[PDB]
């Protein structure tokens, strides 16, 4: 384990057969050496027989208690599960490393003493926010940007694939990345295709659930959203619909306005502290951009402002292209009559024009899409 | 030639590494065991000898002592509490009143005192580590750091040209201007080089749930404190932790007002706190309270302004001091088309125009290149900008 | 029976509270402001209530109480909200002072620097008696105060205190005492080892806390 880090002849070299003939003698030297241990001294199975030992040293009732503090020399106050807290010793078997106060440990049921550790079950937030599978398909399901896609990749993607373009430059990446534009153009949507691509853990939690109902519940869940983030990997967080912190207002939050602030305030530090950040990238989404706080949007907190336009009228051709892509068109459709239908449809449009004509056809049981289904499509969906 | 030859023989003392390790003992993937190799010492002997004559020696808190007799009254966590008695390896001297200690499970007598409680959301906010940020990356406010560095590390470094003369020097100071100026930076600066206690606060994590919660963590905070030395505590975004009083009809904000006065009375008044020194930075200081901007607690009031031209100058050779650039650009004619731009947007420029390298093909940037970053960052992203609300505080 | 200073909050109302336990050769209980609010019920009252029993005890003692508009904040009537829990520890502070069972043993000495958030029933005229207000030092006060912390500093006699005094409107006793300091510190600068007139006036700029803006082109 870990027993070597070095490969870099790469061929079929003789320094490569020396290196591994010379870990081939120190391998067998350890072994013969320490085969002669039980040859004189066998006074053990050392498989089981110290291992029974400890066995019946630590009781068959095994109570779960929690650290608070640390004395080194192997006596620590403990918690038990009632309030009462003792005073116990440490034993030689626990490996004092995996001891941070909170963390539960395995206690005596006689004299309490400490005599394991217990690995965590966590947690019924973590699961929450940590996106499990890659979502849907790739970039090419978008379609008609080509601009913003290269402006993403530069700042995520790029960054993590290939590190060595910023070290030739001399340079670090930048940090932040903001998404804007009316609503239903693809924010979103782009945010799919980058969890689709990347390697990274992906974290993801809506603005509107950043607040609470309680004082100061707020602050305190970004700063575990924060702790997550760094705690595992190179990260990204995706934090959408931050706008929605600061329009609404709801009786559920005791604190007003001035409870709002204090959770910006919070946020406003994790992003630009004076604490070791680390790799953790952040993503934002937003519609209304003229909103927000702008002392959140200066450059050293978020540095890229992406802005999202309505679709344009070859650029929609190309949407209605990718929804009607594996449908068995019928052709009595032109496209085209389609497109400037209304004069500024979005991209969530089309696809909300293109999953509803579909349903008209199995009222009728039928499997091909006629021209009046799309007649009585926008009637549906636009007008009303 | 050897095509296999060198790769089956790799690949068998690979596993004859395995096959032998698993029988040394490193293995059974536990759920809190040690390797087995290294708790030998407590194997046979302290196996019985910390935990056959060593007894567990519950802990609990003292009341009071009385006069003429040891008699000491004595408390624990729900259960009762009771009259005890010392044990003989322990003097009578330092089992002083309010104080934790060890007692048996049988007669209830005393072992041995105990640290206090630490309260440990006020561990955590203890930096232990130091950032890499030196004031050679401070560069634009010479004189600001100037009038910051003679206050908080001269009287630590050399506490004789103060003591000799015949003054003592001020206590706290606070950092304020608009955002991404340069504030938040310059304190890393300061935990960098200094050598005391470094305790860092945010503001927005004195809010709590209950009510004086909050009050109780400014106290723990100053306990701790005041136990060390020198030590030296950082106050960030105080606009969260109190504004002013202003209280009207229904009681509102009334919560975190409590949480600000108990700040303000362990910094002045009755018996001081010695050897502390504070460090507040806020972005709008004009919300603050008249009783907390008041000297002897907040003396030195450090204004960190927009640079001037040769600020802006300097700041361009200090973030794009490693990075590959073309030798025949200059500088000054950069900071003359930034006119009112924050350090941080220096550095947005110098990290934007480097990408432009990066997306044709091309290995160093180019005069032009910073051009196409600056109207960019500048005079296209001016829409949000963030200063011009913030010069006035508002 | 009871004292209530109050006003600016560089004034000194701490000096006095210093200063006469010093002179008193009894039993000076201090307290803070929100000393006396607790997560549970019940607890910030029986607190209270242990402080007069205490100075029950020793029967000369005085009581002192420090920024009291923690507490003494003015009651509200709402619903659907607002605090309850901090009246609970006034209406017995008001009681346990004065009201059912009163003695004369003890002296309570409360200092706020404002006054129009505090509830009118502890001001009203047997739980408070005496309410005395420190004004802002008028000139020859300022003329003294930086006379007294002056006092350790090698000062030459090319000082003078009524000019002093004088070029330092608006101050407060914290901001006198706060020019003492800083012209003590800017000759360290030029590593003289006695004080100026000069020194002085640099110090009041520091305090004043100016904003500099290249601004000659007056007159
Ligand atoms: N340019 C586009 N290309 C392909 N599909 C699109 C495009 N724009 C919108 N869509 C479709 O519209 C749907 C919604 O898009 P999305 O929600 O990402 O927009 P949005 O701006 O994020 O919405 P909101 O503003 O409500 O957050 C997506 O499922 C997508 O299929
Ligand atoms: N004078 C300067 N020289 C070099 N870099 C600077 C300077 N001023 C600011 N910066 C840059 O600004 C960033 C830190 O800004 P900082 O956090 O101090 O802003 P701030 O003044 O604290 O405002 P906020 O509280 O909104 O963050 C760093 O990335 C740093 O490179
Ligand atoms: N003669 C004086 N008059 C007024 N203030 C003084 C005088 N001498 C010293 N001081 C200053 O007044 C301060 C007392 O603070 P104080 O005004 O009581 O605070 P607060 O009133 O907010 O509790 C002391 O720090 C002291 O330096
Ligand atoms: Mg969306
Ligand atoms: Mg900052
Ligand atoms: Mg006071």
């Amino acid at each position: 384990a870990s027993k070597l880090p070095l490969v870099t002849p790469h061929t079929q070299c003789r320094l490569k057969l020396l290196k591994l003939e010379r870990i081939k003698d120190y391998l067998l030297m350890e072994e013969e050496f320490i085969r002669n241990q039980e040859q004189m001294k066998p006074l053990e199975e050392k498989q089981e027989e110290e291992r029974s030992k400890v066995d019946d040293l630590r009781g068959t009732p095994m109570s779960v208690g929690t650290l608070e503090e640390i004395i080194d020399d192997n006596h620590a106050i403990v918690s038990t599960s009632v309030g009462s807290e003792h005073y116990v010793s440490i034993l030689s078997f626990v490996d004092k490393d995996l001891l941070e106060p909170g963390c539960s440990v395995l206690l005596n049921h006689k004299v309490h003493a400490v005599i394991g550790v217990l690995m965590d079950d966590t947690d019924p937030l973590v699961t929450v926010m940590k996106v499990e599978k890659a979502p849907q398909e790739t970039y090419a399901d978008i379609g008609g940007l080509d601009n913003q896609i290269q402006e993403i990749k530069e700042s995520v993607e790029l960054p993590l694939t290939h590190p060595e373009y910023y070290e030739e430059m001399g340079i670090k990446p930048p940090k932040g990345v903001i998404l804007y534009g009316p609503p239903g153009t693809g924010k979103t949507l782009l945010a799919k295709a980058v969890a689709n691509q990347t390697s990274a853990t992906f974290l993801r939690v809506v603005g509107s659930e950043l607040i609470q109902k309680y004082l100061g519940d707020g602050p305190k869940l970004v700063r575990e959203l924060f702790r997550v983030a760094e705690e595992h990997a190179p990260s990204i967080v995706f934090i959408d619909e931050i706008d929605a912190i600061g329009t609404k207002r709801y009786d559920s939050n005791s604190g007003g306005e001035r409870e709002i602030q204090r959770t910006m305030l919070e946020l406003l530090n994790q992003l630009d502290g004076f604490d070791s950040r680390g790799d953790v990238k952040v993503i934002m989404a937003t519609n209304r951009i003229e909103t927000l706080d702008p002392a959140l949007i200066r450059p050293g907190r978020i540095d890229r402002k992406i802005e999202f336009p309505l679709p344009d009228e070859k650029t929609k051709k190309r949407i209605f292209q990718i929804h009607t892509s594996r449908m068995t068109l019928a052709d009595d459709v032109t496209l085209d009559d389609l497109i400037m239908a209304k004069d500024d449809l979005s991209g969530a449009d089309i696809k909300a024009i293109c999953t509803e004509a579909g349903l008209m056809a199995l009222r009728e049981r039928r499997m091909k899409v006629t021209n009046e289904d799309f007649k009585k499509s926008k009637e549906n969906v636009l007008y009303k | 030639t050897y095509s296999r030859q060198i790769k089956q023989v790799e690949d068998d003392i690979q596993q004859l590494l395995k096959k032998i390790n698993e029988l040394t003992g490193i293995k059974e993937s536990d759920t809190g065991l040690a390797p087995p190799a290294l708790w030998d010492l407590a194997a046979d002997k302290q196996t019985l000898q910390s935990e056959q004559p060593l007894q567990v020696a519950r802990c609990t808190k003292i009341i009071n002592a009385d006069s003429e007799d040891p008699k000491y009254i004595i408390n624990v966590k729900q259960f009762a509490k009771f009259v005890v008695d010392l044990s003989d390896q322990v003097a009578p001297t330092d089992i002083e009143e309010g104080m934790r200690v060890g007692v048996d499970r049988n007669k209830y007598q005393i072992h041995i005192p105990l640290p206090p409680k630490i309260d440990p959301t006020v561990t955590m906010m203890q930096v232990e580590e130091k950032p890499d940020v030196t004031y050679s990356d401070v560069g634009g406010c010479k004189e600001q750091i100037e009038k910051l560095r003679e206050v908080v590390e001269t009287p630590l470094l050399h506490p004789e040209r103060f003591v000799n003369l015949g003054i003592e020097p001020p206590k706290g100071v606070l950092l304020f201007g608009p955002p991404g100026t340069g504030k938040t930076l310059c304190a890393r600066a300061v935990a960098n080089r200094t050598d005391a206690c470094f305790i860092r606060v945010i503001g927005s994590e004195l809010v709590q749930k209950y009510v004086g919660e909050g009050a109780r963590m400014v106290r723990e905070l100053f306990e701790m404190a005041r136990t060390k030395k020198a030590c030296l505590i950082f106050f960030d975004e105080i606009d969260a932790i109190g504004g002013a009083r202003f209280d009207d009809g229904a009681g509102g904000d009334n919560e975190v007002q409590r949480t600000m006065l108990e700040l303000i009375n362990q910094l002045d008044g009755f018996d001081p706190r010695g050897n502390i020194k504070v460090l507040m930075a806020t972005n709008r200081p004009d919300t603050l309270d008249p009783a907390l901007m008041r000297p002897g607690r907040l003396d030195r009031k450090i204004e960190f302004s927009l640079p001037d031209l040769e600020g802006r100058t300097h700041i361009f050779k200090i973030h794009a001091r490693s990075m590959s650039v073309e030798r025949d650009i200059r500088f000054e004619l950069l900071a003359r088309l930034c006119p009112n731009s924050t350090g941080a947007e220096i550095r947005s420029v110098c990290t934007e125009a480097g990408m432009f390298a990066i997306r044709a093909r091309r290995k160093i940037a180019t005069e032009k290149d910073f051009l196409e970053a600056v109207n960019k960052v500048i005079k296209s992203y001016a829409k949000f900008s963030a200063t011009p609300r913030y010069m006035t505080y508002n | 029976k009871g004292v209530l200073m109050y006003g600016p909050p560089g004034t000194g109302k701490t000096l006095l509270a210093r200063a006469c336990a010093a002179q008193t050769k009894a039993t000076f209980l201090k307290l803070a402001g929100p000393q006396l609010v607790q997560m549970f019920i019940g607890d910030g009252a029986k607190l209270v209530r242990d402080a007069f029993a205490l100075a029950k005890e020793k029967a000369p003692s005085i009581i002192f109480i420090d920024e009291l508009d923690a507490i003494g904040t003015k009651r509200f009537d709402s619903e659907k909200a607002g605090d309850r829990e901090v009246q609970r520890t006034m209406l017995e502070l008001l009681n346990q002072l004065d009201g059912f069972q009163p003695n004369t043993q003890v002296k309570v000495i409360a200092a706020t620097n404002r006054v129009d958030i505090l509830d009118p029933a502890l001001l009203r005229s047997g739980r408070l008696d005496r309410k005395i207000e420190f004004p802002m030092p008028n000139e020859e006060a300022r003329a003294r105060i930086m006379q007294i912390h002056s006092r350790k500093m090698n000062v030459s006699p090319d000082v003078n205190y009524e000019e002093l005094a004088r070029c330092t409107d608006d101050f407060n006793g914290a901001q006198c005492k706060a020019v003492c300091v800083e012209a003590g510190m800017i000759a360290l600068r030029r590593g003289a080892t006695e004080l100026t007139h000069e020194d002085y006036m640099e110090g009041i700029l520091e305090v004043q806390a100016k904003k500099k803006a290249n601004l000659q082109y007056y007159a």
